[PDB]
RNA sequence: UGCUUCUGGGUCGGGGUUUCGUACGUAGCAGAGCAGCUGCUGCGAUCUAUUGAAAGUCAGCCCUCGACACAAGGGUUUGU
RNA sequence: UAUCCGCAGCAGGUCUCCAAGGUGAACAGCCUCUGGCAUGUUGGAACAAUGUAGGUAAGGGAAGUCGGCAAGCCGGAUCCG
């Protein structure tokens, strides 16, 4: 098993949980879960959106 | 005239008296059968059912598209204290069937037992076995005894000993204990005797039961729902959307000419709360609880040697509406029947097993302990901890 | 003994969760009056006009997730009923619901 | 040798796919997924990596009005790979074939399941990339 | 299923968990611009800091050993 | 929606006058003031099945059915066309 980083919130993925998404040119990536599957169909920024990891890297907090 | 489009049943007419069962705990309807050349041991035990988890294993078996992969597998936990043995009952078989010779009770039996004994603790004065313990201290009292137990060991074929669970162990909220009869499989009748003999009146684990890696089978009672109708107690198919009176029930229910409706047309009434028993359920781990040593608690239960953190089998906030499992465990694989704090009979195998599924050995990788209450991204405090650094409440 | 006044929290979102909207600030009344005379051990309970208000304040479907109450147990004046003690329940407006245990309030 | 597990089919009979390759179809219409027994009132439908027969409803004419062998490339209903993982798609793709697999065009646009190119070695030679 | 081994459950409070997403107020030479007084003062959606903040969290979640009161009661029957 | 007719304090029927604020094209719908009322011949406790009236559903999209019945899609205004 290896562990895998959410491709929208940047948090940690474990084997059992989350859902894999790949698109037509390829690029697959991954989700921790249906908040970030919604957020990332709906084209969200992440660097926007106060809970997520980028955003807290892209402030200094 | 005939059936046009001919199509399966629905539902078996196996399980057919559909009724809330008579019991809350699960019987043995049938032990294992007896052999002389095999060593004494029982052969049944009791658990409570906790919760479910994941796992992570890597598979051994050649020929699969997933051999010498790694493969998640849900799991049951089954908070297991060890049972307390109180008594011996002897059984005499008879062309009429098996019918009880003789029950020989232990000097001590605990206040957890004696509520057993009673439907209303709280008023009574607690008179259980008072005469009967007097037996033990007293010489004529005890050559009876031995007497009663001679007349079993020469008389009796089967030996049925009584053993009960330790409820102060659980985080549930009865105090009653659970009283069981487990079949004493093995050696002759002497030396069961014996064997119950010596051991009555003291604890038996779950690891003297049964062994790791090894397929049991699991009685108990599955989960209530009520009054339901046919539709979702035997899955017939819905009625369009134009039917008039109603549309989820069945339309035919029988032929005129027969001029009764038959025991298996399907009718609305009590769903779930049934007594059901499901075999070849295997033993993934059987684990110690928390124990003491040196004035350090050691936890680590769900430490495996791919892991080798300190993680107990309690995922974050405990187990949901059951509690913290902290002493012994076993973690069987699937699920099983019963809801939440379910008390769960476990038995030896009937049959035998000789097959690759069988006798595959289980070695674990990784234990999930991320919080089921809700959707749980940490499996450790400390990992949550380093993670999201100082809070403002700290 | 007899005569005495306290005052407690009383947490109306876990009394009455799961109940309808036209249903929720009635039930809350009847909650708070069955706490009242599970509390202090006299089946006759009145409530002050003051404490209904603000029940009702935020609405019909919408009630209070706490509230504080003080609970006087006294004994009647009215002589010829069979009760002879009555519990009054009063409102007692706060800020913040933290903290709060349950206080002896003295005379 | 390996045998493909079961896994979350979700593609009916009727179902209007895309068509991942150069043979100038651009849609098939599943009319049959082979394999299957069936049951009453149970409509046949079709997991990824398993070969259906469909028709071409947009595309050139001398490939339409008629029946053509078909293998399911991707679909869009997540499926539940052993490992653990959720795998679900953009789009429901196929490719036409013959009856022993052999593919009728040269290349595939886009990703390919693991369990179609693990299934039809033909598919997975063509396919560019994979999972 | 529970209903005095200073024990017990009950309420409230406190932690754990978890959901959403960063509260009110204050400060800002941050702010498309506009008005007035000779750089300052006003209006201004929004933004930044305090602020992974605020609010909710068993009513059928998990631990408390903190506070408070209560719990040795009532009624109807049963004889080899 | 109780003084009239319908056997009745009957969801039916029975000719006119007056007509506020906001939103809005508007006497549309929705919220409020003046005036009125007590939920329509009863209440309390629970939230089983089956109903009646509403909703939402992954993937597919009429394969259902005599028949797209029913529901759903569309919706105003401005600028093109
Ligand atoms: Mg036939
Ligand atoms: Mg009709
Ligand atoms: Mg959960
Ligand atoms: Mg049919
Ligand atoms: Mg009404
Ligand atoms: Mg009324
Ligand atoms: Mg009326
Ligand atoms: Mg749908
Ligand atoms: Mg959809
Ligand atoms: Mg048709
Ligand atoms: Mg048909
Ligand atoms: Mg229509």
């Amino acid at each position: 098993m290896k562990v895998e980083l959410c491709s929208f919130s940047g948090y940690k993925i474990y084997p059992g949980h989350g859902r894999r998404y790949a698109r037509t040119d390829g690029k697959v990536f991954q989700f921790l879960n249906a908040k970030c599957e919604s957020a990332f169909l709906s084209k969200r920024n992440p660097r926007q959106i106060n809970w997520t990891v980028l955003y807290r890297r892209k402030h200094k907090k | 005239s005939h059936r046009k489009f001919s199509a399966p049943r629905h539902g078996s007419l196996g399980f057919l008296p559909r009724k809330r069962s008579s019991r809350h705990r699960g019987k043995v309807k049938s032990f294992p059968k007896d052999d002389p050349s095999k060593p004494v041991h029982l052969t049944a035990f009791l658990g409570y059912k906790a919760g479910m988890t994941h796992i992570v294993r890597e598979v051994d078996r050649p020929g699969s598209k997933v051999n010498k992969k790694e493969v998640v597998e849900a799991v049951t936990i089954v908070e297991t204290p060890p049972m307390v043995v109180v008594g011996i009952v002897g059984y005499v078989e008879t062309p009429r069937g098996l019918r009880t010779f003789k029950t020989v009770f232990a000097e001590h039996i605990s206040d957890e037992c004696k509520r057993r004994f009673y439907k209303n603790w709280h008023k009574s004065k607690k008179k259980a076995f008072t005469k009967y313990c007097k037996k033990w201290q007293d010489d004529a009292g005890k050559r009876q005894l031995d007497k009663d137990f001679s007349s079993m060991k020469k008389y009796c074929q089967v030996i049925r000993v009584l053993a009960h669970t330790q409820m102060r162990l659980l985080p549930l909220r009865q105090k009653k204990a659970h009283l069981m009869e487990i079949q004493v499989n093995g050696g002759t009748v002497a030396e069961k005797l014996d064997w119950a003999r010596e051991r009555l009146e003291q604890q038996v684990p779950v690891s003297q039961v049964f062994g790791q890696d090894e397929m049991i089978d699991v009685i108990g009672v599955t989960k209530g729902k009520g009054y339901k109708g046919v539709t979702s107690r035997w899955h017939t198919k819905k009625l369009p959307r134009k039917t008039h009176r109603g549309l989820r029930k069945v339309a035919c229910i029988g032929a005129w000419h027969p001029a009764r409706v038959a025991f298996s047309v399907a009718r609305a009434g009590q769903k779930g709360y049934h007594h059901r028993t499901e075999i070849n359920k295997k033993i993934y781990k059987i684990g110690q609880g928390y124990l003491i040593k040196d004035g350090k608690l050691i936890k680590n239960n769900a430490s495996t040697d791919y892991d080798l953190s300190d993680k107990s089998i309690n995922p974050l906030g405990g187990f949901v509406h059951y509690g913290e499992v902290t002493n012994d465990f076993v973690m069987l694989k699937g699920c099983v029947v019963g809801t939440k704090k379910r008390v769960l009979t476990l038995r030896k195998s009937l049959l035998v097993q000789t097959k690759r599924r069988a006798l595959e050995k289980i070695d674990l990788k990784f234990i999930d302990t991320t919080s089921k209450f809700g959707h749980g991204r940490f499996q450790t405090v400390e990992e949550k901890k380093a993670f999201m650094g100082p809070l403002k409440k700290d | 003994n007899e005569v005495v006044t306290r005052e407690y929290t009383i947490n109306i979102h876990k009394r009455i969760h799961g109940v309808g909207f036209k249903k929720r600030a009635p039930r809350a009344l009847k909650e708070i009056r069955k706490f009242a005379m599970k509390e202090m051990g006299t089946p006759d309970v009145r409530i002050d006009t003051r404490l209904n208000k603000a029940v009702w304040a935020k609405g019909i479907r919408n009630v209070p997730y706490r509230i504080r109450v003080r609970l006087s147990r006294k004994r009647n004046e009215d002589e010829d009923s069979p009760n002879k003690l009555y519990t009054l329940v009063t409102y007692v407006p706060v800020t913040t619901f933290k903290n709060l245990q349950t206080v002896n309030v003295d005379e | 040798s390996g045998a493909k597990f079961r896994i979350s089919l979700g593609l009916p009979v009727g179902a209007v796919i895309n068509c991942a390759d150069n043979t100038g179809a651009k849609n098939l219409y599943i009319i049959s997924v082979k394999g299957i027994k069936g049951r009453l009132n149970r409509l046949p439908a079709a997991g990824v990596g398993d070969m259906v027969m469909a028709t071409v409803k947009k595309g050139k004419p001398e490939l339409r009005k008629k029946v053509h062998p078909a293998v399911v490339i991707r679909q869009r209903k997540s499926y539940r790979r052993k490992d653990g993982v959720f795998l679900y798609f953009e789009d429901n793709a196929g490719v036409i074939v013959n009856n022993k697999g052999e593919m009728k065009g040269s290349a595939i646009t886009g990703p390919v399941a693991k369990e179609c190119a693990d299934l039809w070695p033909r598919i997975a030679s063509n396919a560019g990339s994979i999972a």
